[PDB]
RNA sequence: UGCGAAAGCAGUUGAAGACAAGUGGCUUGUCGUUCGUUAAAAUGGCCU
């Protein structure tokens, strides 16, 4: 998705359809960074408990 | 998350027992492997968020700048202007 | 505040058609 | 002969052909070595088309060459990857065009019907 | 107002840190939008912010690097090959000043996990 | 304020796909080129146009048939000493023999069998072959000059839709048919097998698809026939002994046409994947073996090829091709790998299709049997008229008022007047029956009520009478009889100017209606325009030599600046089409071709294609950025309107690096 | 106001239908089909265009 | 290009010649040209 938004930036400007796909992809990235951050916290507390 | 709360609260309520257990990582080697598999890919998903936020924010401010036709447009194409003038000989005969 | 500035400057790090009628002008 | 940049021998050994680089451009010549039955020279701008007269240098770059056994079918292979077969009787050309990369090996068979070649991709 | 005086100072002289101070007195993403709506040759404020960021990457003030990252993600097109005298070593040691964050982010989340662990475990150790 | 411009991309006007073409003469490599060379294009909306390849390809005569008629085949007949004639087909069972006088089908022979699929004229041009759809091949004798067509014989029937035909001599007709097979009928007088076939040679088939040969031509030097079919398999068959000399699976899809040159060193094939390639037999050992090589390839097109042709001379040798994208591509023939090709523009509208007027700031745009009127201000697409009695449209001119619109058709031409009730018009037909029964080529609006009309019979009249002087008949005008035919006329307040395609331009009175010619031209007169200031008419021929003339003959501007013309005007490729004068200085004139615009003064002086033979007898401003150009003019004073043009296929994929 | 227009256009442009037992076709003006001779046989030129836009090629 | 850790550290960037094009000279470009510095663009894609 990084190389497709690198190569299709002006079509993102013109076309309205995949803008909501980019929007909820932003939400999916935020959901996944929240999940991986709390999993990193669990990795930290296991490094405490060892 | 709805059982990441479960996998943390067992640690929080009981920690000292499995600390005093002399072999932690040998029998807990699956869980922290799963969590490091979950957590080792942070930097390029930060890169994903950076480039995606850049592109969609640039598109959003440009669309907010140049979205000035959101009430009534796409005129000068009318079926009523075509109405019976596009016949122009059915009305001449009839 | 450390994780806030940390995520904000990792964001810094990874931040490192034809219309049918127009009106133009020409010269003389 | 004075300047050569590419020369190849007929596979039976009764002919060779070299290049000259004699400006009004770089030139091709074919010389029989035992007898003098065939000997000729021409600028390779005649072999070049006008599609290569103005574009990049890697289609003016002759990369490999070979001769038939008899002495009437020369073959050049250019660095873009076309293979211009030319005659030797009237200097008219023929476009064998499949190599996407540069042409390194090419040679006629023993009669002159089979141009056997091989380039950068391993075919 | 503050953005207008900042733009006048920026088109006037070398008061770019005072222009960052004036945009701090405005304190708005709308003010950042106003300054990036202002059109000129907007060079060398990147040089000021490169020196400031490389001398203080761990400063609590969000607003000046937020303003300049908004400038980077908005005017990210028209600055790439336009300057190459000092900008290559400038951005290179800027990037060298900014690698530290992504190499300390997992261990910072590890200390955050330890601290959340210790905090709520001491809250559970409540004594009736 | 400087000249404010309208980039206007409203009108969805396009010619339809070209399907067939044919040269007039024969090649004859070692002969000086004839002065009567013509090239006939036939598209898929029945508008057979003609071109003249000398002087950088000026289109002159259009013969347009209207709604629901096509042409998928045509050929020329030029016997030595008589009129060049076109025989074309429609979709259905009639060989239409057109005139070359005034665009009218002078004969329409309903052929007795089937539905026609292909014509092939015979050598010495006395016989003609059509191929029907029931299976027959019909021979039609054409002798006795124009107008005459008689059925001679039908040859032996079969059960295949006969697709393409070609003669060898006056004896053997080769016909490729829709089973796969190409058959060889004989049809010769005084011989015992007339009407009988001889061989059914069979092309190689394919299992998943009915293979059908789309074309076949004869090669006289190496006595062969080349066949192209619907698997791409271009096969070179031997004529006597009637079998396959060699084969090529060169092409990748349906081969649709092919040709050669006058001594058959080359065969150019072109199909539906647009890859036109050239097989050669040039070397002396290859013609000792008489064997063909797969010499060169060329891609040139966007979508298709549906027809091809070739021509040679001692001053001209080129190939002309066309397909379902609507253009016309010309390559040098004998230097196909070497030659600098040339794309034609899709519209070179030397018969214009869109007019404007400065009252109400309105633009009229007449498509086929349909007009559309709008006006300026944004804009509003005001009205759209369709006509059903009018089938093949022609010039459609508006008044110097938003009232009277005359729409032309060479059978029945009509007049309306226009009540602007605001956001829509109201169109009111008015019966002009002398107009409705005459035939009109040019309608030009002298005054606001009365108009002038040209005729399809070389007369000139006034609606709401006029005489002209005769013109001598040169032998080229005998050889092609629309050279002596009036092509342009311009009026403004009781003074007219006419100009044929012969090279003669006459003035015309209206208060007395006498001619007074002023000929002054060697080659074809492209565009004329009177000029009230200085009493001067401007002509411009196809050579892009501009002239102006004075009545009751020369200004030294026209004497000097013509041969000391600007440099773009010297090197110009696409010819001029339209002329008009300026708003403010009536002697500064702003005129235009279909790829450029030149605004010229009147006193500021300054210090391939066929070219062997003679003619058809025996402050400065220059801009380019509006290149798909339909029609430019002046809406009103400070503004200037361009009328521009704008928009599956075969997947020939571009390599990504 | 929706389809009455094209219905009356159809019933003025069509040829007549069978009254009683037999039918009656009209006969057009000879001063129409004298400058543009055929009508294109649609049932076979759609066949040639279908073959050229065959699905086997793309 | 040199070091080094998979990250980063320090630093290059010329001289001459030939040829071509464009406007007798003059502007622009290529190098199967020399010295010195450690310094994308031919419809063409892989067998039985």
């Amino acid at each position: 998705v990084a190389v497709v938004l690198e190569l299709y930036g002006n079509t993102l400007e013109s076309s309205p359809v995949l803008q909501e796909l980019m929007i909820d992809l932003k939400t999916k990235v935020r959901h996944e960074i929240h999940k991986s951050k709390e999993a990193q916290r669990i990795e930290g507390m296991l490094q405490l408990l060892t | 998350g709805p059982l990441n709360v479960w996998v943390k609260w067992c640690l929080i309520i009981h920690g000292g027992y499995l600390v005093s257990i002399p072999n932690l990582m040998s029998t807990l080697s699956s869980l922290h492997s799963t969590l490091k598999r979950r957590s080792d890919l942070l930097p390029r998903l930060l890169a994903l968020d950076a480039r995606l936020d850049c592109t969609i924010n640039k598109f959003k401010t440009l669309n907010y700048e140049a979205g000035d036709i959101h009430s009534s447009e796409p005129v000068v194409e009318e079926d009523e202007d075509d109405v019976e003038y596009n016949e122009e000989l059915d009305d001449a005969g009839l | 505040k450390q994780v806030e500035i940390a995520e904000r400057n990792t964001e810094l790090w990874n931040l490192i058609a034809l219309p049918t009628y127009t009106m133009e002008y020409l010269d003389i | 002969w004075h300047n050569v940049i590419l020369s190849n021998i007929s596979s039976n050994g009764k002919l060779l052909a070299h290049m000259c680089k004699d400006v009004e451009h770089k030139s091709i010549s074919v010389v029989s070595l035992f007898d003098d039955s065939v000997n000729l020279s021409f600028p390779l701008g005649s072999i070049l088309s006008s599609q290569t007269q103005s574009l990049s240098y890697n289609t003016r770059y002759v990369s490999s060459m070979a001769i038939d056994n008899m002495g009437q079918q020369l073959a050049v292979g250019f660095a873009s990857g076309v293979i211009s077969i030319v005659s030797l009787a009237d200097l008219q050309i023929r476009l064998l065009k499949w190599h996407i990369d540069s042409v390194l090996s090419l040679s006629f068979s023993h009669d002159g019907s089979y141009l056997l070649s091989g380039g950068w991709e391993k075919v | 107002n503050i953005l207008s005086s900042h733009l006048e100072a920026n088109s006037t002289e070398i008061l770019d840190d005072l222009m960052s101070g004036s945009w701090t007195e405005p304190e708005i993403k709308k003010f950042i939008l106003t300054k990036i709506n202002t059109v000129d040759h907007l060079s060398k404020i990147f040089l000021t912010i490169s020196k400031s960021i490389t001398q203080n990457p761990w400063n609590e003030e969000n607003l000046l690097p937020l303003w300049l990252k908004w400038l980077l993600t908005l005017k990210s097109g028209e600055l790439n090959s336009i300057k190459d005298k000092h900008t290559k070593k400038n951005c290179k040691h800027l990037k060298s000043a900014l690698r530290s964050s992504e190499e300390i982010l997992p261990v910072l989340l590890g200390i955050q996990g330890r601290l959340e662990m210790l905090r709520r475990q001491a809250k559970l150790r409540e004594d009736l | 304020e400087r000249m404010i411009v309208h980039r206007c991309r409203f009108v969805d006007f396009t010619p339809a796909t070209i399907t067939s073409l044919a040269f007039s003469h024969k090649s004859n490599i070692n002969k000086l080129t004839p002065s009567d060379l013509r090239l006939a294009i036939g598209r898929s909306n029945g508008n057979i146009e003609i071109w003249n390849p000398r002087n950088n390809w000026f289109q002159e005569m259009v013969i347009e048939g209207g709604k629901d008629r096509s042409i998928e085949g045509l050929c020329w007949s030029n016997v030595n000493g008589e009129s060049l004639r076109l025989f074309s087909i429609g979709g259905s069972t009639v060989v239409t023999e057109w005139d070359l006088a005034t665009g009218l089908p002078l004969r329409n022979y309903d052929c007795n069998s089937g539905v026609i699929w292909s014509i092939s004229i015979n050598d010495s041009q006395d016989k003609l072959s059509v191929g029907c759809d029931n299976g027959t091949v019909v021979l039609i004798d054409i002798s006795g000059g124009p107008g005459v067509l008689e059925h001679d014989t039908i040859l032996m029937r079969q059960e295949a839709r006969v697709l393409t035909l070609a003669w060898k001599k006056d004896d053997f007709v080769i016909g490729g048919c829709s089973d796969g097979r190409i058959r060889i009928w004989s049809a010769q007088k005084n011989d015992e097998n007339m009407g009988r076939l001889l061989h059914t040679m069979k092309v190689d088939k394919a299992k998943k698809e009915s293979t059908l040969v789309w074309s076949v031509i004869y090669l006289p030097r190496t006595d062969q026939i080349a066949s192209g079919d619907s698997t791409g398999s271009i096969k070179f068959w031997d004529f006597q002994f009637a079998t396959l000399n060699q084969s090529f699976k060169a092409h990748d899809a349906d081969v649709l046409c092919l040709t050669t040159d006058t001594d058959n060193n080359y065969v150019f094939s072109a199909g539906v994947d647009r890859k036109i390639f050239q097989f050669s037999q040039n070397t002396n050992k290859s013609q000792k073996n008489n064997r063909w090589v797969n010499s060169s390839n060329r891609l040139l097109h966007g979508n298709d090829i549906r027809a091809i042709c070739a021509y040679q001379s001692k001053g001209a040798d080129f190939l002309v091709s066309g397909g379902v994208e609507k253009t016309l591509v010309i390559n040098s023939l004998t230097s196909f790998s070497n030659g600098n090709y040339r794309k034609m523009p899709t519209v070179e509208p030397y018969s214009k299709n869109v007019l404007v007027n400065k009252e109400q700031r309105l633009v009229v745009s007449w498509s086929e049997s349909t007009v559309k009127i709008w006006t300026m201000g944004n804009y509003k697409l005001v009205c759209k008229l369709t006509l059903k009695d009018d089938q093949n449209i022609s010039t459609c001119s508006l008044s110097p008022d938003g009232q009277v619109l005359v729409v032309g058709r060479p059978s029945t031409t009509k007049v309306f007047h226009l009540q602007p009730v605001g956001n829509k018009l109201k169109v009111t037909k008015l019966d002009n029956d002398l107009l409705l029964r005459t035939s009109t080529k040019l309608v030009k609006f002298i005054d606001n009520s009365k108009i002038v009309i040209c005729s399809c019979e070389d007369d000139v009249f006034i609606v709401d009478e006029v005489e002209l002087l005769e013109v001598t008949s040169t032998k080229s005008s005998i050889k092609v009889p629309y050279i002596n035919r009036i092509n342009h006329l311009e009026v403004d307040q009781n003074i007219a100017v006419i100009s044929r395609g012969c090279g003669v331009v006459d003035i015309l009175d209206l208060k007395a209606r006498i001619s007074k010619p002023l000929a002054r031209l060697n080659n074809f007169i492209t565009a004329v325009h009177i000029n009230t200031s200085r009493k001067s008419v401007v002509v411009i021929t196809a050579d892009n030599k501009i002239y102006e003339f004075n009545m009751n003959v020369l200004t030294q501007w026209s004497k000097n600046n013509t041969d000391n013309l600007p440099k773009e005007w010297k090197t110009l490729k696409e010819n001029c089409v339209g002329i008009f004068s300026d708003i403010e200085n009536s002697s500064r004139l702003w005129f235009w071709g279909a790829t450029w615009i030149s605004r010229i003064d009147f006193d500021v002086d300054f210090p391939t294609i066929t070219d062997e033979s003679n003619f058809m007898n025996d402050h400065f401003f220059f801009t380019d950025k509006y290149k798909p150009l339909l029609f430019v003019d002046l809406i009103s004073s400070n503004e200037l309107a361009i009328i521009e043009r704008n928009p599956k296929a075969f997947i020939q994929p571009k390599l990504v690096f | 106001i929706k389809t009455k227009k094209r219905k009356t256009l159809k019933n003025l442009r069509k040829d007549s239908v069978k009254r009683g037992k037999f039918r009656v076709q009209l006969l057009s003006t000879t001063q129409d089909s004298k400058t543009l001779p055929p009508k294109k046989e649609s049932s076979i030129i759609r066949s040639k265009d279908r073959w050229l836009n065959r699905k086997a090629l793309n």
